[PDB]
């Protein structure tokens, strides 16, 4: 599925305004137009054809459980000013060896503002 | 008008059809001897003499079933030719429940069903419930669903079945059953909702505080949904769904048209008390996978179709706002080629609570019926063990020596190997 | 002399009628059983633009209720206003739609045109001057997209020089009520765009917001919706039935309206619509029918104006009024807001001024904007419609009962350059 | 009843004990929903 | 109705003809105008 | 004709925003429900300034009253005159600031100003000619400071050629009532300088001076310190409401004030308060107006102008006086005491005669003066901003909103720079 | 609006819990089974419970708390008391076996067994609000729960809520006496794995507390009843400004931007002045000034280390009754005149008002005296860089022989955290030592 937008009423439909107090799944703002007829990309009984690019990505989506989530998870905030140039090398190092866990579809969502005191 | 012909078979069938049954004489005005003390047409027929007689067919191969319908409370109820016994049952045998034993009553039921549709004005379509795992609740099921297609054409044969659990099972030999009725009727049927028996059993110790429950406690569960599905064609509402609705909103393939099951406000009387029960908090706990009716779970899987069957004081806002929010969580992830997504429908009736039952007395509900690629694991998983005693040829002479040639192992088998790679490649991106 | 017959189709369509029918025999004074017991006497007058005379004082409408089952009729009789309606003037069938558009155009729905069109053809030779037909339709449904895009072209083939006029209630963007909506909708689009000569375009997540910001209901139902769709419905009608300073019926708006002839899908809006308890906070006035009126935020359409031009602009208004002012209001907001208009057209707006508010009010206007930003709708539905149709989702069902593969792809380009003509006239100079 | 809304000729009630506010401004399915105020600060009766 | 919400059928075929087939029939469970 | 749109912005503006609509609705004879209740005929001739009409005979302020966590506008509307204010008008969100000027400016407020500023453009266009806008507001909170900032910036760039006017709170030079005030007012007096007609200073210890010093209330509460607030807010905009025999608009005391664009921070005051039995033993007339506007101890500033020297004067002034008198007494304040004044302005004070005078009082006068004694207002945030920030003291709490760091240079610099350009006439 | 999710954690905080909600309680008008006597009003009378306390349809308040624990016998009191009609019994989640003071059994092996079951029941009380300012956290160091879970239920807190305002109160262990023996090695490895996962972190120890239960007021023999009732009153001092009417209101997001300037700096100490016996108030008047200045007094302090060897970095002051705006600037003038408190060099304006207008509430049968006016303190100090020094002394001592290090190993834990969660606590201590020196 992709969220939409409700043009003018988008603010009712905003995520924090439905008391849903975490991250959320974006929307999308432009609808990019195109004309013609569709090309019929997957053949009958739902089988992608031979010729179409499939995605490197697996089929089931990525649900990280909790003997499935690393040990030592990294903070959702992260801003590196007034920090020595060493420690934020190992705080963006700490959030750099976990690619699973900013990958997945319950994934945490970091924040990397700023730049450190050399 | 607007008629449904109900066809239960096998134990599993006629132990539902008695709690089904139960729930809709209560529900219109009708005393269990027939009289009542006219939405009541799409179950019971009124006869000259006052007495209202249900249009439903209960079929069985062994006596010891039925014979407790003829001598319980609802006797008088049931004409005595509705009710079809055998008098050797299948013993967990799909060759004696499809060939032998099941050819001598196949002949039977159809007379009574040509006389069931000779009645109804418009027939919306038929409604089977069985169980995968019997022998005539798989073997003679399957020899329905042939036989109704070629004498019925295109009418609508839903069906319901307890399909089988991960862990606890009955029998020994339910994986060779579970794969030969599902290869045989996989062309001549339109929907296969499906529940399965562990999973309500951990919603009964769960949702209702019910320690050691017993069949008659989940028989009630299922009549709340098969209730739901119909119960925009007797009572009114705002936005109806029929029985044709169904299969044009959940089967996006032919070969793939096995939804789930969810119904969320089961709660118990002892916690109706603190909590409200919005059209919010009831839809978003649906999708939650502790509030499943199969031990398979959606998130680790895509989303192709779903259904919401709203039953109450409902308001068509907080209906769309509650459907928004599901929309936005990153937890409920759809397919590619689904930009769309759901149905919704919406009733006035509320829930009719029963005597003796064990839901609370509620004000709004909501049935769910969702399609998922998270199945897939469900017949990977009755794979194996179809494939681990049939490696080294286990069973395999209580199904050749009755009217059943070798080869429909190895092609039922073939068969459904396609239907892994078929659940596959529907959910792969382009 | 200029009657009006009309026709709904599908649950959406009974239950929208059933609201109108009760709004328009609340304005001209016919009770629940048919026999008036009005006030004035400018209730009576052309009451035959709806009702038609009965022996003994009674006046029956002409409408004409469709449905591909009595599931929905059930409910439309057994309401306030079910016994007005004449009996016959019911056409049911025994099979349901199932949402499916080909079930409601080619199989089921080809043995029910003929009894609507037998009914529709009575109704309309016993017009003394007939002006044209209204359907009220779901483009999400079966009996209502497919039926009814098979009776506008079964009309439209036999009546050519009539008004057809929809008011149909398109797919929302937010929350779907159907998985396999955007089939339906691109393959009624596509029919609407050849034979309809005015389509409005309603959605319902407008008509929630408006229900809940504007008029400030804490539970609206779909009988408050349905009475803001009726509300708009019998405004655009006034002319042709109460006297006024400056007339306007269906053909005067269509000719004042559209420019070039694919070009017929509007968005409407209602001015004096105002909250509960804020009634004392709020004048009633020209300019503030005017600023509500053209206000984004009130459209019925869920596309915003100001991502486009208006190409035209018509205002329908009810009350004792000024000229001055009326033509004062529809000047100042085209020169204050001169993006938003489209240069090669220089005056935009047409204003019609009846006499007869309706009965509670002082004053009412009524809005009806043709604009280049409604390709919006349009340009979703394509790509939700592209989304499915290459991986053949739902195809199936569809493809089994006759359809062709050809439709879906003449379909999809339709609707495409549709929107590339819209958007051509937006970039001209 | 007849003074002048002037600092120094408001009286303050050294008896009041309650101070709460009634809720006018609340959220119902994602709008702003305004009740008018039926009690002032306190229970007040307006 | 307000607690009873059945729908009596009041449309319907007889000798192969659409027919009012009704014709002395309640509402929703209570009386139309023809008691 | 001449309106005037009012603005209030945080738990500092909806409580000076309370009390001034309680001190100018009695000034016109209006109920706590709305309605008028007068006894004159000039009580209704030129309510319009102020005042919306409304249906059925009744007036509605024209208030944005305006927050960012709606706490602080539940006490407003359960007051005595809650009831006057149109509901749509009240602005709210959810989570505040926390004392926070990047929250308020970049982060929360941004979120907020577009629908402000669509309650402001249905009523500046609702008017027959716009006059100008106010705006109450502290510098030491998050939401005053903070979108208040961003609501003259988004306002100044759509109605660029009319009056915005701010009753600043500026922070206090003893005990104050934020940890982190000289990050906020450092970097809002910045947004200041380029962004306002006028703007007048008011530290809340000069409000203190006044009721124990010479009001003599015992236990003076925020309620009879807003009233002093709101008992200027009406001198300076009275010639407009009510008649005069010479008259001065919002427009001519800004012709007469600012001989320099970057110069525009005024000190207030106000003359005929009296103790509690001193009432008794006062002289009436009009010399003792002029002595208690000009006494450097009862200004609304807490800068004193022994140290500097005015660069201009106001002197607004209500009741039915002489012309020769109120015009011999600027002759005599100029012409005794002539080291406080600047050189090249040969006649400083700025005159103007309301004649309608407060209720009770049989006079009463208003000042306003341009000073650079008030460029140590703008020094002392200076130091307590480069102490704190040469550590980087507070600085993650906003430059983890992704600030710059060479944005509050130039907030330093710029105040450096009128810190500069105040002290070449001194 | 304005709601707050209460999760308590540990015996400890299930017995904080039991204090806090007994006073709000009796601080709005709830009955301890959940209704009002009934509201005798036109609608819903008053809302002001609803940063605590949900509502259902019918009349009753169901608190928005998470009682936590792994040991059965301190919830099935709450359960099974006076208050057993209050809770909704899901909101109480006990294990079945406890983690016996280990932090590693709390952390690695029982606290990630029950992890996940707590995660859904603060969802589902975080969707029932429509503006949440912040969680609140109440904990003790010493235990393996209190510690070990707690520390990992900050950690699941940052991954899914991002940068949500995460409160805690904390019973940090006291200097002379200790409940048990291995609390060093719990309390540097938690305060580690929390420092940069926590916003503010407020703490009293309970030796502190016995100083003025013993003096001020004129109970002998305090248990932890008497205790706890203290720590309700600076929670609720804390959280009036979001429920009852005030002249200057502060949030919960006042606090970390005005007492947490550097980012490893999280570290403020309660204070609470007029507490004070029934026999000695007969004679006091407790004016505005008279109670300002017992917050600075060492003496009245709540932890056992003096602010006197230390900097102030901040303050937050709470002032709560009969007061005036006028009074509470009549005596910040006059604390910062005296050269016995000493503000840091880079903080030149010091301080944090707050005046609110319900007086503190009088508990049937409880230990203060009907105070007309008071006052809380939340100061942040450099007096605090004393206390990592006595437990630096306290880590080293056991871990140079190795003592107990087997119960951490074997339980599912690697040795190598031991040896750089009290290296990453070396910088700490030098950290606070140049934020002590002025800027010459």
């Amino acid at each position: 599925a992709t969220n939409y937008s409700a043009n003018q009423y988008e603010k009712a439909y905003l995520p924090t305004y439905l008391q849903n107090w975490s991250p959320a799944r974006p929307t999308k703002e432009k609808i990019a137009a195109h004309e013609g007829y569709t090309q019929i990309i997957a053949n009958d009984r739902g089988h992608l054809l031979p010729s179409v690019p499939r995605s490197k990505a697996s089929p089931w989506g990525s649900f990280m459980g909790t003997w499935q989530m690393p040990l030592k998870i990294p903070p959702a905030k992260v801003t590196l000013t007034a920090r020595t140039t060493t420690a934020a090398d190992n705080l963006t190092k700490w959030i750099h060896k976990n690619p699973d866990l900013l990958n997945a579809c319950n994934g945490l969502r970091p924040e990397i503002s700023g730049k450190p005191f050399d | 008008m607007r008629e449904c012909i109900s066809i239960h078979v096998g134990q599993a069938g006629v132990q539902i059809g008695n709690a089904c049954w139960e729930l809709y004489c209560l529900e219109h005005g009708i005393q269990p001897d027939g009289q009542m003390p006219d939405s009541f047409n799409t179950f019971f027929s009124e006869t000259g003499a006052g007495k209202h007689v249900p249009r439903a067919v209960f079929v069985d191969l062994e006596p010891t079933v039925i014979d407790e319908v003829r001598t319980g409370t609802y006797r008088q109820l049931f004409h005595p030719e509705q009710l079809i016994t055998g008098k050797e049952d299948a013993a967990n045998n799909y060759a004696r429940g499809h060939y032998t034993i099941g050819k001598e009553i196949i002949d039977l039921v159809l007379d009574r069903i040509r006389k069931l549709a000779d009645q109804c004005t418009g027939l919306q379509g038929f409604l089977v419930f069985h169980s995968f795992g019997g022998g005539t609740g798989s073997g003679f099921t399957s020899l329905l669903m042939e036989r109704l297609s070629v004498d019925y054409g295109k009418k609508s044969k839903l069906e319901f079945s307890i399909y089988p659990a991960p862990q606890v099972s009955t029998a020994v030999v339910e994986p060779y059953n579970s794969i030969l009725t599902t290869h045989t009727t996989l062309e001549h049927s339109d929907c296969a909702f499906m529940v399965d028996n562990e999973a309500i059993y951990d919603i009964c110790r769960r949702n209702l505080d019910i320690e050691r429950p017993t069949y008659t406690n989940l028989n009630r569960l299922i009549g709340q949904i098969v209730s739901s599905i119909t119960a925009s064609l007797r009572f009114d509402g705002a936005l109806n769904v029929d029985l044709t609705e169904f299969q044009t909103n959940l089967v996006p393939y032919p070969r793939i048209h096995f939804p789930l099951a969810t119904y969320a406000p089961v709660i118990s009387a002892e916690k109706a008390y603190h909590e409200q029960l919005s059209v919010a908090e009831i839809t978003n706990a649906c999708f939650e996978p502790a509030n499943q009716m199969v031990k398979c779970d959606p998130r680790h899987g895509k989303y192709m179709a779903c259904c919401l069957l709203y039953r109450g004081d409902v308001v068509p806002k907080d209906v769309n706002a509650a459907i928004a929010t599901i929309k936005t969580k990153r937890t409920i992830q759809f397919v590619d080629w689904c930009p769309t997504g759901f149905k919704v429908g919406i009733n006035y009736q509320p829930p009719t609570v029963v005597p003796g039952g064990d839901l609370a007395k509620v004000q709004r509900a909501v049935c769910m019926l969702s399609n998922t690629t998270a199945i897939a694991e469900a017949w990977a998983r009755l794979d194996h063990k179809f494939d681990l005693m049939y490696a080294k040829r286990a069973f395999v002479h209580w199904y050749v020596g009755e009217g059943m040639e070798e080869g429909e192992f190895s092609e039922a088998r073939e068969d459904m190997a396609a239907l892994e790679k078929d659940y596959e490649e529907v959910g792969v991106d382009s | 002399m200029r009657e009006i017959v009309h026709l709904q189709a599908g649950q959406c369509g009974n239950q929208i009628g059933a609201k109108f029918w009760e709004v328009i025999s609340d304005e001209h004074g016919i009770d629940p059983t048919g026999t008036y017991h009005g006030d004035s006497d400018l209730q009576l007058e052309r009451i035959n633009v709806y009702y038609n005379e009965a022996t003994g004082g009674k006046y029956v409408p002409r409408a004409v209720l469709v449905d591909l089952e009595p599931g929905t009729m059930d409910s439309v009789r057994s309401g306030p206003f079910g016994q007005i309606f004449r009996p016959d003037n019911f056409v049911f069938g025994q099979s349901g739609a199932g949402n499916n558009w080909a079930k409601g155009h080619y199989t089921e729905g080809a043995e029910l045109v003929d009894s609507v069109l037998d009914v529709v053809r009575k109704e309309a030779e016993s017009c003394d001057c007939l002006q044209g037909f209204q359907l009220t339709h779901s483009l999400g449904g079966g009996t209502g997209s497919g039926m009814g895009t098979l009776l506008i072209s079964k009309i439209r083939e036999e009546y050519p020089d009539r008004i057809m006029n929809t008011f149909s209630v398109v797919p929302s963007p937010k929350v779907s009520d159907t998985v396999v909506e955007p089939y339906n909708a691109t393959l009624s689009v596509h029919q609407l765009v050849e034979n309809t000569d005015e389509t409005y375009c309603i959605d319902n997540e407008a008509l929630y917001d408006i229900c809940f910001r504007t008029l400030k209901l804490t539970t609206p139902t779909y009988g408050d919706l349905n009475h803001l769709v009726s509300a708009t419905m019998s405004g655009v009608t006034t002319c042709l039935r109460f006297p006024g300073q400056l007339n306007a019926d269906l053909r005067k708006l269509a000719v004042n309206m559209v420019p070039f002839p694919r070009l017929h899908f509007f968005m409407p809006g209602f001015a004096p619509l105002t909250s509960r308890g804020s009634q004392q906070y709020r004048a009633l006035t020209v300019p503030e029918l005017t600023q509500q009126m053209f206000d984004a935020k009130n459209m019925m359409a869920a596309c915003d104006p100001r991502h486009g031009r208006y190409l035209t602009v018509a205002a329908v208004f009810r009350g004792r009024m000024s000229m001055k002012e009326v033509d004062e209001q529809m000047l100042n907001v085209q020169n204050k807001n001169s993006s938003y208009f489209v240069e090669w057209i220089p005056n935009n707006v047409k204003t019609a001024v009846c006499d007869i508010p309706p009965r509670g009010l002082k004053m009412s206007a009524t809005f009806i904007g043709n604009s280049t930003a409604i390709q919006e709708l349009f340009k979703r539905i394509s790509e939700q419609f592209t989304a499915m149709f290459r991986r053949k989702a739902f195809l199936h069902w569809y493809t089994g009962e006759g359809m062709d593969e050809m439709e879906f792809t003449e379909a999809e380009s339709n609707m495409n350059d549709l929107v590339s003509e819209y958007q051509q006239y937006q970039d001209a100079t | 009843h007849g003074l002048p809304f002037l600092p120094g000729s408001s009286f303050t009630d050294s008896t009041k004990t309650a101070f709460h506010r009634s809720q006018t401004l609340n959220y119902r399915n994602g709008y702003a929903v305004v009740r008018r105020p039926t009690m002032g600060i306190g229970g007040d009766r307006l | 109705g307000k607690e009873r919400f059945h729908k009596s059928q009041h449309w319907g075929f007889c000798n192969n003809v659409r027919m009012l087939v009704s014709e002395n029939k309640p509402g929703v469970g209570g009386d139309l105008l023809y008691g």
